[PDB]
RNA sequence: AAAUUGAAGAGUUUGAUCAUGGCUCAGAUUGAACGCUGGCGGCAGGCCUAACACAUGCAAGUCGAACGGUAACAGGAAGAAGCUUGCUUCUUUGCUGACGAGUGGCGGACGGGUGAGUAAUGUCUGGGAAACUGCCUGAUGGAGGGGGAUAACUACUGGAAACGGUAGCUAAUACCGCAUAACGUCGCAAGACCAAAGAGGGGGACCUUCGGGCCUCUUGCCAUCGGAUGUGCCCAGAUGGGAUUAGCUAGUAGGUGGGGUAACGGCUCACCUAGGCGACGAUCCCUAGCUGGUCUGAGAGGAUGACCAGCCACACUGGAACUGAGACACGGUCCAGACUCCUACGGGAGGCAGCAGUGGGGAAUAUUGCACAAUGGGCGCAAGCCUGAUGCAGCCAUGCCGCGUGUAUGAAGAAGGCCUUCGGGUUGUAAAGUACUUUCAGCGGGGAGGAAGGGAGUAAAGUUAAUACCUUUGCUCAUUGACGUUACCCGCAGAAGAAGCACCGGCUAACUCCGUGCCAGCAGCCGCGGUAAUACGGAGGGUGCAAGCGUUAAUCGGAAUUACUG
């Protein structure tokens, strides 16, 4: 990074909102692709960057879905981009997910331009959007707050001409700083694991430069680049600070996002990469000692000790950190759920072994079973379930948890009976003569013995016997007899409450 | 096949195969006629058949369909047997 | 790859002068020569049989400036060679260029001579040799190259040399700053309070 | 002259002893890993695990001097014109330098990968007799006269693709008769029978149908007997363990005859005999590629079979043959299986144990690099084209070897630290200071060798009608290096950018203080830890190694502790 060379670049733009403003539609129409609703779920659960060539100059587009679950993706996408766009619908207005995107725009000090998505529907009006978002300091219009609004059809494909112009201008009015040659650096969009290609990452390069021989260092991972891939293009020789290019040949799957810096030699970068691992490992053992010692007691003070374990491996690195945060949101005091061994991709022997030791569900956002993986899963009793969307996953884990519970709250009473004139029996130690005042008494149904409104004893009937008949059922207002084991003292005036479950 | 010439070789070897098959089937036919005469006890039919067979087991040897030694045994063997009867 | 620390410590531990300084000074006016280094130098070592063998090998190594790996390889070669192994070890050491440069008086110490060698100030047969362990042969002529000839270290080095006993197997012309390795030194040429057979014993067990 | 001329013991049972006997250590070695640390270079090594699965590129082509040929680009041309009258753009025509697709030839059986299978259609040693063998090679002769086809292409048509369907039509060194036919095959012999192909370079009278004839040389084709190399086959010995496996065997063992192979042979079939193997280990079970050699050992042995070289076996799994001199074919074919990819849903496609690279497994093993310049392989008359063989480069202290991280001087011997009986000792000539050097790294400058050849001309010989051509050998001219910023040499700047690791109770080189108090902890073996701990942890000091040092794993040694030597 020497010479202080300043060259203009294509602005990187991210788009945020409440789900359903047709945020994806804006991109696909410009891209003339329409990959929307071609994928499972009908919505975009993943992040990707796509550069297009349109007058004037060059521009690239980035998009992140807006959901309660993706706390991290929208936070990282804002700070990386020079310009942020916020989609808003006149029918939808403002929503708590959209205001969440407002904070990401201001805290990242990134200038913002917006577009009205629906001009097609007659019940949709712009004035509603402007005024209601007026209250918030963001999105002023012609009040001297320099922000500009755009009205697009998004279905009609109507300009757009204005939105595009604003974006170009907004990037034009601010000085565009970059360099064509120098020390390469940037951030990682999304990383995942491939079977043939190996571990890969999608990287935005702040300073644009690359070469097959150049050594690159991403986080605590290091390595030489074997090959370069750009979008549909299978191979690219050179990559500029503007257009994003998928990086390949790194040692292992890096963090979901971080700062990446190339180096001259790999040997010099080996010690640095190992140094970052030591710190990350030291804090890992540090946070491990605290959480265990935090209770300051050998066990839990109450009965919440019952928990459920899960095993998760997702193909993409961006999800495992992001959805886990949303997976910890569904956690409750009663039943505690925890993730064990989050994977970078697929499935493996040591992963199936991990679920073998402790009973757990093995789930993946997207995964396929390995040849060696099937043998283990099919042999021992386990469960392999893959889910296209995170919503179907977040629901069933909860379902697993709800089932875990075992509460008996009664529990409607089957019958209520009062006992009188106790008799003695060798087997049960006592037989309490009874008279059923209400309902029908049954054999295997549980009972609640109470005296003066408080419960003296509890249990389940073992023998229901009237005379020498020993009938399994006794109706109300019919003389009845009762005895139970582990009940020492029979007193008159108390009432026994039997209830079905 | 994957390589350009490998493709071509498979085509050529099939042609050769159908060529060789045809000539080879013909040859065995003319050999079999001699053994059939022998098994019926006729000198003349078997000598006659041997004379038709001779030039073609010889020729197919020259043409690489069989080796010289094979042609010779056939002539040696049949000649042995036909003489042993008449 | 070289011992760079304090030098008189080594002499003090081995109980003898190892000639690691020029000799301009009585060594006893530079250190407590007759006492080992450290808090417990005054302490006497009631020294095991292994101990005496170790220290003798260290002594020779520290004289010639050789670390263990190379010195062990020197033993191996002495052993392989014909004739007495102990004597062969000392022939090999005494044939090193850094050593020969020292004995012709071009360097005040073997350390200084070694620097002369490494820094391309020494030629063998008018050819530049810059590796210290270069084995010098009978009839070889080692010389200070023209450009290194005006170095004041060399003049001083030759003066001191003139005051040491003069080695038989070398013919040195102080004016030309060239000299001739006439022959391998005999055993009788070398100091008699070196106990090679101890070193030979250490490396056979 | 020399070339196995070589061999160590220590700790630990006991109160102590001698013996017995195991455990443990000092040593060499490693395709190593991990922990701390890490400057340069030369040479080597680098998936030991999953013969697990593989995206993408590349790893086998080449010849227009066999052939019909033009579709690309390149000129050339009657004739169209760019025309500003020698510069030219396009319409045309293979006219030719070349060359996509096609037929044809030679190579795809080599080179490269792996060790799954195999205790024997293996390997090693040593021998046999019944055989084939492309290219290269010696010998002697042929190379005559014909015939019917076909891809390409053309027309019509089906497919999403892969790839097809009709009918035309044409060439050859493709293919087949006919002749010729022995020092060949069959046969006692008499006799009977078998092949082939052209293509180029140059040219004197001579001339035509201007194609060439004809003259000449090169080269390819056919036959037969040899050489050389390769391969097939047979016998003997040796080449792991187990009896908690003792009996095994119907093509089984042999004989006759037919068939079969390139060839001997139960190789195969019919018939006949009733044999054949086995305690000198058969059968069955477990394991395994064998060797040269490698490591260790004084030796005898023990352990072992990466890297290099020889043999074998395999090529996703099971089976099969076709072509061919050679294969039952590593990037060929067919069937079945397992699996994966493409699809417009009807159908298609593929096999990294080649080189990179990916996922997976693992404590762990590299770049999707450059070049055919060199050696070597394929094709070609050559030029040349192809060559992940190979030469090189990148990565990793993985190992071996070399060198540096300065040299010399520097004393009451400072400050600080540490111990101390407060006298002093030590760190320590160490540091600071003083001169001095500049390897290596940095930066500029210059510059071997790996290069032999091949190309134009020229001259001489052998050729021949010939000074052509061809080929050989001299001559000159201009040229060919991926590595490469090469090795190496000169110059510049300044000690400047380059020291860590383990150990210090005995075995075992290296001792003190403070902290702790049978705790926290150490520990190869003995054994340390409850108030003086040289054994824990820190410090100062010291010992041993040093770009490494330790720990773990592993073979042999010591172990005369499987003892043949002993």
């Amino acid at each position: 990074d020497t010479g202080a060379a300043a060259e203009p670049r294509a602005p990187v733009v991210t788009i945020m909102g409440h789900v359903d403003h047709g945020k994806t539609s804006l991109l696909d129409y410009i891209r003339s692709t329409k990959v929307a609703s071609g994928e499972a779920g009908g919505i975009t659960q993943h992040i990707g960057a796509y550069h297009v060539e349109t007058e004037n100059g060059m521009i690239t587009f980035l998009d992140t879905p807006g959901h309660a679950a993706f706390t991290s993706m929208r936070a990282r996408g804002a700070q990386a981009t020079d310009i942020v766009v916020l989609v808003v619908a006149a029918d939808d207005g403002v929503m708590p997910q959209t205001i969440e995107a407002i904070q990401h725009a201001k805290a990242a000090q990134v200038p913002v331009v917006v577009a009205v998505n629906k001009i097609d529907k007659p019940e949709a009006d712009p004035d509603r959007v402007k005024n209601e978002l007026s209250q918030y300091g963001i999105l002023p219009e012609e009040w001297g707050g320099e922000s500009q609004f755009v009205h697009v059809s998004a279905k009609a494909g109507t300009g757009i001409d204005e939105l595009l112009d604003a974006i170009l201008l907004q990037a034009e009015v601010l000085e565009l700083k970059a360099v064509r040659k120098g020390m390469a650096s940037g951030a990682v969009i999304e990383s995942f694991l491939d079977k043939g290609r190996g571990p890969v990452a999608t990287v935005l390069v702040r300073e644009g430069t690359l070469h097959k021989g150049d050594i690159v260092l991403c986080g605590f991972e290091y390595g030489r680049v074997r090959a370069m891939r750009n979008e549909l293009g299978q191979e690219v020789l050179e990559a500029g600070p503007s257009i994003p290019v998928e990086i390949l040949g790194l040692s292992g799957v890096p963090a979901a996002g971080d700062e990446v810096t190339v180096v001259r030699d790999e040997k010099k970068a080996r010690e640095v990469a190992l140094y970052r691992q030591g710190k990350f490992r030291e804090v890992k053992l540090a946070r491990q000692q605290k959480s265990k010692l935090e209770n300051m007691f050998a066990n839990m003070t109450e009965g919440e000790v019952h928990e459920v374990n899960i095993v998760l491996k997702a193909d993409v690195q961006g999800s495992v950190e992001a959805i886990s945060d949303s997976l910890l949101k569904l956690s409750t005091d009663e039943v505690k759920v925890k993730i064990i061994g989050s994977g970078v991709g697929g499935i493996t022997e040591t992963d199936a072994t991990l679920a073998a030791a402790s009973n757990a569900i093995l789930v993946g956002f997207n995964v396929r079973a390995d040849a060696s993986a099937r043998k283990v899963i099919e042999a021992e009793s386990l469960d392999l379930r893959y889910y296209s969307v995170i919503y179907n996953l977040i629901d069933e884990v909860k379902a697993a948890m709800s089932g875990m519970l075992s509460p008996e709250l009664k529990q409607q009473i089957i019958g209520l009976a009062e006992v009188r004139d106790v008799f003695k029996s060798p087997k049960f130690g006592a037989i309490a003569g009874c008279m059923v005042t209400e309902g029908v008494v049954k054999r295997h149904n549980p009972i609640r013995v109470l005296r003066d409104n408080v419960v003296i004893y509890e249990g389940e009937l073992e023998s229901l016997r009237r005379f020498k008949d020993d009938v399994n059922e006794v109706r109300n207002g019919m003389e009845c007899g009762i005895g139970v084991k582990n009940y020492n003292d029979v007193r008159t005036g108390d009432v026994i409450e039997v209830f079905e479950i | 096949a994957n390589i350009k010439s490998a493709k071509k070789r498979a085509i050529q070897s099939e042609k050769a195969r159908k060529h060789n098959a045809s000539r080879r089937s013909m040859m065995r036919t003319f050999i079999k006629k001699v053994y059939a005469a022998i098994e019926a006890g006729d000198k003349a039919a078997a000598q006659k058949a041997f004379n038709e067979m001779q030039p073609i087991v010889d020729r197919q040897a020259a043409k690489g369909l069989i080796h010289k030694n094979k042609a010779a045994r056939h002539k040696a063997n049949l000649t042995a047997q036909i003489n042993k009867l008449a | 790859a070289r011992y760079l620390g304090p030098k008189l410590k080594l002499s003090r531990r081995e109980g003898t002068d190892l000639f690691l300084k020029s000799g301009v000074r009585a060594i006893d006016t530079k250190c407590k020569i007759e006492q080992a280094p450290g808090q417990h130098g005054a302490r006497k070592p009631r020294l095991s049989d292994y101990g005496v063998q170790l220290r003798e090998k260290q002594k020779v190594r520290r004289i010639y400036g050789v670390l263990e790996r190379q010195f062990r390889n020197y033993y191996k070669e002495a052993a392989r060679l014909k004739g007495n192994t102990g004597e062969n070890l000392l022939a090999l050491l005494e044939g090193r260029l850094d050593n020969v440069v020292y004995r012709m008086g071009f360097g005040a110490t073997r350390a200084e001579a070694r620097q002369l060698v490494s820094h391309k100030a020494i030629m063998v047969n008018g050819r530049v040799v810059n590796i210290a362990s270069y084995q010098v042969s009978p009839n070889d002529v080692v010389s200070i190259r023209e450009k290194a000839k005006k170095q004041s270290r060399v003049k001083a080095a030759l003066e001191l040399a003139e005051q040491r006993e003069k080695p038989t197997w070398l013919e040195v012309d102080a004016g030309k700053m060239e000299g001739t390795f006439k022959r391998k030194p005999e055993r009788s040429d070398l100091s008699a309070d070196i106990n090679e057979h101890l070193i030979v014993e250490l490396y056979s067990k």
